[PDB]
């Protein structure tokens, strides 16, 4: 049920990562998924390799 | 092998192995209709598959421990 | 270990020195706290013999069947009467079949 | 070479932290010699034949030819 | 996946419906931040200068 | 770089393999237009390499 | 005897020919390798291909357009040349079209080589492919419907013609957004052709779907120093003069006096007439001036001063796409402030795209000229989605010029080769062979299609060839699910332009393949 | 019904592995570089510039 | 992914090897070259053929005989072996008939190849074939007219 919950690098197991501060924008991780998303599709897509 | 779907065709007979106890049902590969290897006749020796078994676990047991190459590199003629 | 204190121009002689007096104090301590058992019975000896080889034997690939082999090798070496040669226990190998389909043959 | 597929060489692991470990003991081991009052100077011939005798570190170091680049970084601090 | 004998196309598909699901999960996890909350700010600098 | 023609002192003329000449000032160092090559003889406002157009940034004569 | 089969030789040291049965061969041999290649990418299930260059930038290209892949190809095969070029000026002729006409023409190649060794001397083939062509053209003729009259039937065959045309590139993931896009695109030209007017702005970053057509313009240029980053109710002046050191055009002039008095009184004349051009420039009561050269620091300081934005070095395209937006007239000379007419748009600010900063003008006075932003996620994603906006305008442009259309998804030519077939039933002859070939040809361009999908084409073609012949005129492929279906229903639908220029040059260079029965090599230059 | 399209050429399935395969590559290169535990890489250009 | 398309280069050097499409290609091209050279030997009108050695004696030889022109040939495709040593075999069980035979598993092929752009599984065509060789023996077999009886 907690969704706040992470590694720890300091304490050296699971904790709620609020408790050490490590926040990011959700701007990062939408722009990442999105991005990825769209390059993996486009990869799918290519079925051939011609050099010019 | 035999053009048909491989996920669905094994998803449907380990669905119906589970269901119904018959540890007989395969693919049909030949196109017969059934699925059953009792009635098609589709026989194989027991020693086969245990063989098979064994090698292929003591090999991949080989491969997976060695974890250094050594080559000369001379690409010698 | 030695090495920083070569860098530093330490005479080879006294680190010869000390290794030679360490050495001969490991290899005191060691034959004095090795576990001997004065029974002289059988059963407990093969079980020492099959200890020793299964340790022996568990860091090769045939380490899944070390209890298996072990107990072979043990029978194997107590089958030989006094000098124990090498060329007494023949082995021979066979391409294909399964580790467990090793045998010994008396 | 192999799937990364980069056209240089690869050195990852304990290797690199090795080779630069090397590199910077060598630096240090160059100018080891002339520390302290019983230090002693160094000759350096310019591959024409000009020699600059020297005691100073920096000038030891600008003066010779370095291409790994963590003993780069000693020379440069 | 491929290896199973499934379509690119029906890969790409599904891989768009889990990116807009992933998406909205992602957006009902995050909460709403003020640029005058000088500590968020400050804990996000940080998360982005741990790595470096 | 092939062609490297210094020209009218406000303006010069480079170009290399790539093909298409480029125009550019010394003041502003802007490239004013990049004409669309191994010679950039000027006028014995125009240049020929094809005769090309300050004016109108085109080919104006094939030869 | 040959000419280079003969006890003397008579060719330079690297001449080549080759004869009758050799040149057929080769010819065949090439068209039908160029269109294997470019097939597999025709349909809406069309795969793409990765160009990568040899040479020294080694760039990177994927593109699923016919000419594109084309046209950077080392191609050495004469007639592969000859497919290559037909490529490209079916590409200039219309935007689409140029997968399809490869594909037909190495088909009708492969029947033709069938033909051939069914001992069928080339001319009878030819006469037959003319044949089989007319009946073929007018066929579809007939069958071409026409929308102009009716606004609203014409804006839903242009979304159809758009929705089509995108079907098999990239953008068919988001190809209902692209379609209204591209439609608004278009339709803002007022029904000019100028497909220049139409600005195509390439941004990295961002989800293909974050892609727009601004309602107003974009510029990728700077303001002055001290001008104004923002004019509500804009007057805008275009204009193509000097504004940097603007010599007078007399080249033989010079300076030559006898002290450095009159040199700075000489420089302060200069000055002073640079001042009274910008004065006359600032007569026509504007708030925004536009030049197509550049605007050195005097007068950019005095339009700072002005209280005017002067936008500087936008080159004969953005000259023009202002002048089409705002209405302005790009003027030169400033002496009659009363006959140059001034663009007009509400608002000119900076705007924040990815990490540039471009000027927006909106509200607009006209508008007849679009910038479309694409968003994407690699270099290779926007350079593949600004070739199928390119083709998607093109046909759009096509359209409107000529407001006949034709069903698509095979319809076009299951019906000409049902016609062709008709013909054939009735001439007498190898001719009645030749244009079997030709309707056999034009069923497999769909047959492709279908195989692209992984479908069982044969099933399929015959079911549309069944549909066609009993009278289902409209019949065609569903790529939805894989069976047939009505176009007109399913609003498939593309331009009669393009399907004939299709057929009309697959046809032509067909035939002048066909004619070829010798080859002859001089000697290359390395 | 029995057996589907045949797919005879293999081309394309052998181009989207040797896609897959340079992609995961490069991830796993990278891979070690992540984190507030990951670690920085040299590289040398060939002008012999080096950067971390 | 296949041994010549992976990272890793296993084989050795001048060892090949061609995928399921480039095979049938290169067979489906020895079997048509070595039909279509067989070929206009064949019938009432057919036309010979010279053979000219390439070795020190450069043997020379004219003839019409299929085996004998497949046998006296270099040969590099492996399914053009296939069809010289069919071709031999031929020879070796009866006199005639290897022109024919040759022919016809050149034209089988052209047909297989045809098919098989159809997209049509070779298992599938090699049941068809197998079913379509029993009714024409069958066929062959009740044509048949024997005349031993009488001399
Ligand atoms: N949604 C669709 N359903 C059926 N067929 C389509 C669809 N979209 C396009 N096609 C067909 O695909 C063919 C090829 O179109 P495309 O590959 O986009 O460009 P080109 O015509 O240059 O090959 C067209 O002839 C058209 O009939
Ligand atoms: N007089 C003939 N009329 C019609 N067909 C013939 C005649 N003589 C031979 N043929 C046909 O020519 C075919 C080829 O025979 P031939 O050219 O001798 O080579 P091979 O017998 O090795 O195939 C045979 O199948 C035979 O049916
Ligand atoms: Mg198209």
């Amino acid at each position: 049920g907690e969704k706040t919950a992470g590694i720890n690098v300091r304490k050296g197991g699971i904790s709620n990562i609020l408790e050490e501060l490590v926040v990011q924008p959700l701007l990062v991780s939408v722009s990442a998924l999105t991005l990825a998303t769209e390059t993996v599709r486009s990869i799918l897509k290519i079925d051939d390799v011609v050099n010019t | 092998n035999s053009g048909m779907n491989p996920i669905q065709t094994m998803t449907e007979v380990r669905a119906r192995q589970v269901k119904e106890m018959n540890p007989a049902l395969g693919i049909d590969c030949l196109h017969k209709g059934t699925n059953d290897m009792k009635q098609q006749h589709v026989i194989e020796t027991l020693i086969g598959k245990k063989q098979q078994i064994s090698l292929a676990t003591q090999m991949v047991r080989m491969i997976l421990k060695i974890d250094d190459i050594r080559k000369p590199g001379e690409s010698e003629e | 270990q030695v090495k920083p204190y070569v860098e530093e121009g330490l005479h080879p002689q006294i680190i010869i020195r000390a290794f030679r007096t360490a050495t001969q104090l490991a290899v005191n301590k060691i034959k004095e706290i090795a576990v001997t058992v004065k029974k002289a019975d059988k059963v407990e000896q093969r079980k020492l013999l099959e200890k020793c080889a299964m340790t022996a034997l568990s860091s090769k690939l045939i380490s899944q069947q070390k209890a298996f082999f072990a107990k072979m090798v043990v029978d194997a070496v107590m089958m030989l009467d006094d000098l124990l040669q090498l060329k007494m226990i023949g082995i021979k190998k066979v391409q294909g079949g399964a580790l467990e389909d090793s045998q010994l043959v008396a | 070479e192999g799937p990364l597929s980069v056209f240089g060489d690869r050195s990852t692991g304990e290797t690199i932290r090795s080779q630069n470990v090397m590199a910077a003991a060598s630096i240090a081991n160059i100018v080891k010699s002339s520390l302290g009052p019983v230090g002693l100077d160094k000759m350096l011939v310019d591959d024409i034949g000009d020699v600059t005798i020297t005691n100073d570190g920096a000038t030891i170091l600008k003066l010779l030819e370095v291409e790994h680049p963590a003993a780069k970084v000693l020379c440069e601090l | 996946l491929l290896q199973k004998g499934i379509h690119p196309t029906i890969i790409s598909e599904s891989f768009q419906k889990a990116l807009e699901k992933g998406i909205e999960i992602l957006t009902d996890m995050s909460r709403p931040v003020e640029l005058s909350d000088r500590e968020t700010l400050l804990n996000s600098a940080t998360t982005s200068l741990n790595s470096k | 770089l092939s062609a490297c023609s210094f020209t009218s002192d406000m303006q010069i003329l480079t170009a290399s393999g790539d093909g298409t000449c480029a125009l550019w000032d010394v003041e502003s160092g802007q490239l004013l237009q990049s004409f669309h090559v191994l010679c950039l003889d000027l006028a014995p406002n125009t240049f020929v390499s094809m005769v090309w157009d300050m004016r109108s940034g085109q080919c104006v004569q094939a030869f | 005897a040959s000419l280079s089969l003969a006890p003397v030789n008579i060719f330079k040291a690297g001449a080549d020919e080759e004869r009758a049965e050799t040149a057929r061969l080769t010819s065949f041999i090439g068209a039908i390798a160029i269109g294997d290649l470019v097939k597999s990418t025709l349909g809406p299930k069309g795969m793409d291909k990765i160009l990568l260059s040899s040479g020294r930038d080694a760039s990177l290209m994927v593109t699923n357009d016919g000419a594109t892949i084309l046209k950077n190809i080392g191609v050495d095969n004469p007639a592969a040349k000859v497919l290559v070029d037909m490529s490209r000026v079916q590409d200039d002729e219309v935007g689409d079209g140029t997968t399809s006409v490869t594909v037909l023409a190495a088909e009708l190649l492969r029947e033709a080589e069938s033909l051939i060794a069914k001992k069928i001397h080339p001319q009878t083939i030819i006469a037959g492919w003319r044949e089989a062509t007319k009946a073929a053209r007018e066929a579809l003729l007939s069958s071409a419907v026409d929308h102009g009259s009716d606004e609203v039937k014409f804006r839903q065959d242009l979304m159809n013609i758009a929705g089509t045309t995108l079907s098999s590139k990239l953008l068919t993931h988001h190809k209902d957004h692209f379609t209204k896009l591209a439609v608004e695109a278009v339709l803002r030209l007022k029904g000019s052709g100028n497909l220049e007017a139409i600005h195509i702005i390439k941004k990295l970053g961002g989800s293909l779907a974050d892609s727009y057509l601004d309602e107003g313009f974009l510029l990728d240029k700077k303001i002055g120093v001290n001008q104004p980053k923002r004019i509500e109710n804009a007057k805008i002046l275009i204009a193509n003069t000097g504004m940097d050191t603007d010599k007078i055009k007399i080249f033989g002039s010079r300076v030559r006096v006898d002290s450095t008095a009159k040199v700075a009184e000489i420089e302060h004349a200069e000055k002073e007439k640079m001042k009274e051009k910008v004065e006359r420039i600032l007569k026509h009561g504007i708030n925004c001036f536009i030049n197509r050269q550049l605007i050195y620091n005097y007068p950019e300081q005095l339009f700072g001063a002005a209280g005017v934005m002067a936008i500087e070095h936008a080159d004969f395209a953005g000259v023009e796409r202002l002048a089409l937006v705002t209405g302005g007239e790009i003027a030169s000379t400033f002496d009659h402030p009363e006959l140059v007419k001034l663009g007009s748009c509400k608002l000119i600010e900076e705007v924040m795209i990815g990490e540039d900063k471009l000027i927006h003008f909106s509200g607009v006075a006209l508008g007849e000229a679009c910038t479309i932003v694409l968003r994407g996620a690699t270099q290779q994603i926007l350079d593949e989605a600004e070739r199928s906006l390119h083709d998607a305008l093109c046909v759009l442009a096509q359209t409107v010029k000529d407001s006949r259309t034709v069903y698509g998804g095979g319809c076009s030519e299951m019906l000409m080769a049902h016609a062709v077939t008709q013909l054939a039933n009735r001439t007498p002859g190898k001719e009645a062979v030749a244009m079997e070939s030709y309707a056999k040809a034009l069923r497999m361009l769909p047959t492709i299609i279908a195989d692209n999908a992984g479908y069982d084409s044969a099933d399929l073609v015959a079911q549309l060839r069944a549909a066609h012949s009993e009278g289902n005129t409209t019949a065609g492929l569903d790529m939805r699910e894989g069976t047939i279906g009505d176009m007109a229903i399913l609003g498939i639908t593309e331009s009669f332009q393009v399907k004939r220029q299709v057929l009309l040059s697959a046809a032509e260079a067909a035939e002048v393949i066909l004619r070829v029965d010798n080859i002859i090599k001089a000697a290359p230059r390395k | 019904r029995g057996k589907g399209a045949y797919q005879d050429r293999d081309k394309p399935a052998q181009i989207r592995f040797s896609n897959i395969s340079a992609a995961k590559a490069v991830a796993d290169a990278i891979r070690t570089s992540l984190g507030p535990k990951g670690m920085d890489k040299m590289i040398q250009d060939g002008k012999g510039d080096v950067t971390i």
